[PDB]
């Protein structure tokens, strides 16, 4: 029965609670989506401030530790190059 | 470790699309399925 | 590793070093030698080539193809593959609906903002 | 009738088809080509 | 099957960087590093 109820009506019209099974004008159910739509997007604004607001204040916390990780990977990877100039030299050094 | 036992089985192949060539293709497919799953993981807890 | 057994009698170390105009005519008699004695390409000191995209095993169909686009590209360096859709992770803004749009399609907007 | 256990099926989830659009086989598609590209990579990183 | 030993000790855990903390944030990353890879390979063919 759940399931011929979710294969009938849409997945997210049973999701919406203002869809009922009575209601079968579609300017009440365009109405009630629109609330929901109105809803959500004031839901969503408010989860992307307080998002934002966390994701500054970590980025202000780990910006120094983000650039010594920078850094860091730019010596090993400098490093890297070094040996493996230097393994070829000495190579190079004990046929000659 | 005892009540769980594996199926030692042969791998199925799975039918790759001609779609699924590129990297550009493959990664707005794989956006797509994550895009749905999200959706449905949404739409399963408002229902819920 | 190193495969070159050619035996040349410098003593860098015990010997002086060349001059400038001593390296300049060594270099120019060893460009006449390599004048009088053409190269040959089938010579046992180059290493083997490498395999082309279709030869090489690892390579897949896919790499192959990515490869020909990057160097399709003049500019393999700066070549970028094209982002994926960013719009529809942005903010759904509020869907202007007209008074001539039917009401079928005016829900199934709405649904669709909803959804995004 | 003893060292024989038959299988069950749960209809819990819908029934999703081993396409090339799942997430597990498009992660374990990607592994693959990532594998195959380190492999190739490899080869030429020896060859250099 | 017999030369080889697995190595029995802990898994390391990149620190997740405040900006990779999104799934389109994620792909997008994913999309720069094979493109980088792709990138690296040629020049290493070319190198070659």
């Amino acid at each position: 029965i759940w399931n011929r109820r979710e294969e009938n009506l849409n997945a997210l019209r049973l999701g919406l609670g203002y869809y009922d099974s009575d209601s079968e004008d579609g300017e009440d159910d365009v109405a009630n989506i629109r609330a929901t739509l109105e809803a959500a997007l004031d839901r969503l604004m408010a989860s992307a401030e307080k998002g934002n607001k966390l994701e500054k204040k970590l980025n202000l916390h780990l910006g120094g530790y983000k650039n010594r990780a920078e850094m860091l990977r730019k010596k090993l990877g400098e490093a890297h190059a070094a040996l493996e100039k230097a393994r070829n030299a000495l190579a190079g050094f004990q046929v000659l | 470790e005892t009540d769980l036992l594996p199926i030692k089985t042969s791998r199925v192949v799975r039918p790759r699309p001609p779609n699924f060539t590129s990297i550009p293709s493959l990664l707005k497919a794989f956006q797509d399925e994550w895009d749905a799953l999200v959706l449905e993981t949404y739409t399963t807890r408002e229902q819920l | 590793m190193p495969a070159i057994t050619t035996v040349h009698e410098s003593l860098p170390y015990i010997d002086p070093e060349p001059t400038p105009e001593q390296r300049a005519a060594a270099e120019a008699l060893i460009a006449e030698e390599r004048a009088k004695v053409p190269d040959d390409p089938y010579h046992a000191l180059l290493p083997p080539p490498l395999p082309p995209l279709n030869e090489s095993r690892h390579l897949t169909p896919i790499l192959q193809n990515e490869l020909a686009r990057l160097a399709s590209s003049p500019d393999p360096q700066a070549a970028k593959m094209d982002a994926l859709d960013f719009s529809r992770y942005e903010a759904p803004e509020m869907p202007s609906i007209d008074s001539s749009q039917s009401l079928e399609e005016t829900a199934s907007q709405l649904w669709e903002t909803l959804k995004q």
